[PDB]
RNA sequence: GGUAGUAAUUUGUACAGUUUGAGGGUCUAUGAUACCACCCGGUACAGGAGAUAACUGUACAGGCCACUG
């Protein structure tokens, strides 16, 4: 229901990911560049 | 083997900037990322400094911060890092303090009169052994001839006797002359321990010992110099004694151990108060042969050591003089965080803080150096490392209460 | 006297794992019902990794006529 805390797997838990690790990203806009408080909407 | 634990060449960019905010995260966490592939354990990928473990992977590192250890570790340096912050005292606050370690001294502490009435014991005692051994000679030794120990401590005899004699045939017709004489009772074998039925402070007998008479002469003449390092002195017993780590019976460290680490304390203060025994000034003299030093008599301001004299008290321009209450915030400050007692010497002997690896000791818990017995560690009645952190939280707790 | 080893037993610390417990959720307006066909979002944050006791094994400090001369 809600995006896991690390690599952004909704149904996977952040415990049950055994995913290589990837990238943080911003979910308002899926943007490396910009974070949730630098989206470029706020 | 050489190449690097994590290569950014093989990642992309962004896979490298999104390790790097990871490896920050880990940072906040006190977990490190490994600089080059251990030889032994190549395998892991980061450390943790809170408990210097290996972590395989940022998720083991995860596992770890959920662990109590971590938690813990990191509460105590977020406690460290408060005491760190904290200011000096003021002139109101060193006062109080001063005040304060003098009514400590008043209330429990060695006077003159007490040691007269010690010298009128070890006379009764002197009385009582004449007729069965004129040669035989007693003398006082540790807290008795120290003058630092409290007014309450036992009383501590040792006696002197012929080469011809031994010490333990001299100790059981000691034990024999305290059996038979009414002056001492409740006389147990154990040196050899009685009740004194007069005064009626605890009495104890030893023979030989050489060390321990050396050590309390020493202290004595340092006491005597420094009119600051009694008060000191008293009022870090006394800590100790409400605290209990005086008892040795409990697991806590000897009385006279405090007075070492109080004496190493205002060795080692920015500007040296006290001299060191051994030093740069002797020629030849390194740490490879430290063990080859001894120290052999006590003079009037003035020490004697082989492989010449060393000063007792400093003799400097315009030494400095601090009130009693400074001195006792700064010990706090020298030994709660300034001093690492895990893996340092307290080497009065020795201006340069003596490693375990030279004396091969334990490296687990507070550790002191004898003046006279190198050989000797006097803190191995505190062989549990509960008590090594309870003595570490006392000693913060202190700092911060009086900080 | 020093070094280490040491069955049967005695303390202390955790818990890699098992399992029992209350709690935790918050977030409803966004319906799709009935045993006619059961599941989408707007009220609702941040860059934040989620237990304490009973239980199993494993190294580590002390105790033990343990243990040694
Ligand atoms: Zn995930």
């Amino acid at each position: 229901g809600d995006r896991c805390y690390n690599c952004g797997g909704l149904d996977h838990h952040a415990k049950e990911c055994k995913l290589p690790p990837q990238p943080k990203k911003c979910h308002f806009c899926q943007s490396i560049s910009h974070m949730v408080a630098s989206c470029p909407l706020k | 083997l050489e190449g690097p634990v994590i290569d950014e060449s093989v990642l992309s960019t962004k896979e490298l900037l999104g390790l790097q905010q990871a490896e920050e995260r880990l940072k906040r966490d006190c977990i490190d990322r490994l600089k080059r592939r251990p030889r032994n354990y190549p395998t892991a990928k980061y450390t943790c400094r809170l408990c210097d473990v290996l972590i395989e992977s940022i998720a083991f590192a995860h596992k770890h911060i959920k662990e109590k250890r971590h938690k813990k570790n990191i509460k105590e340096k977020q406690e460290e890092e408060l005491l760190t912050t904290l200011p000096p005292p003021t002139p109101s606050q060193i006062n109080a303090v001063g005040i304060a370690i003098d009514k400590v001294v008043q209330e429990f502490g060695l006077h003159n009169e007490n040691l007269e009435q010690r010298l009128e014991i070890k006379r009764i005692m002197e009385n009582v052994f004449q007729h069965k051994l004129p040669d035989c000679s007693l003398r006082l030794y540790g807290s008795s001839c120290s003058r630092l120990g409290f007014k309450n401590s036992d009383v501590n005899i040792d006696i002197q006797f012929p080469a011809i004699m031994s010490q333990p045939d001299v100790l059981l017709l000691v034990q024999e002359c305290l059996k038979n004489s009414d002056s001492f009772i409740d006389v147990d074998a154990d040196v050899v321990v009685c009740r004194e039925k007069q005064s009626g402070l605890l009495c104890k007998v030893s023979a030989g010992n050489e060390n321990a008479c050396l050590t309390t002469k020493h202290l004595t003449a340092l006491g005597k110099l420094e009119p600051k390092l009694v008060p000191l002195v008293i009022a870090f017993r006394y800590w100790a004694k409400l605290c209990s780590i005086d008892r040795p019976e409990e697991g806590g460290l000897p009385p006279y151990v405090f007075a070492l680490m109080a004496i190493f304390f205002l060795q080692q203060r920015k500007e040296p108060l006290l001299p060191v025994y051994l030093g740069s000034w002797i020629e030849g003299f390194s740490l490879s042969k430290l063990g080859n030093f001894n120290l052999q008599d006590i003079e009037k301001d003035v020490v004697i050591w082989e492989h010449g004299q060393v000063s007792l008290i400093l003799d400097v321009k315009h030494q400095p003089s601090v009130p009693v209450g400074q001195l006792w915030v700064e010990l706090l400050r020298f030994y709660a965080l300034e001093f690492n007692l895990a893996d340092l010497v307290i080497s009065i002997r020795v201006k340069e803080l003596v490693s375990r690896e030279l004396k091969d000791w334990p490296k687990k818990r507070i550790a002191i150096e004898d003046p006279y017995s190198v050989k000797r560690n006097v803190a191995r009645t505190l062989n549990s490392q509960p008590v090594f952190e309870y003595i570490l939280h006392c000693l913060r707790t202190t700092y911060k209460y009086f900080a």
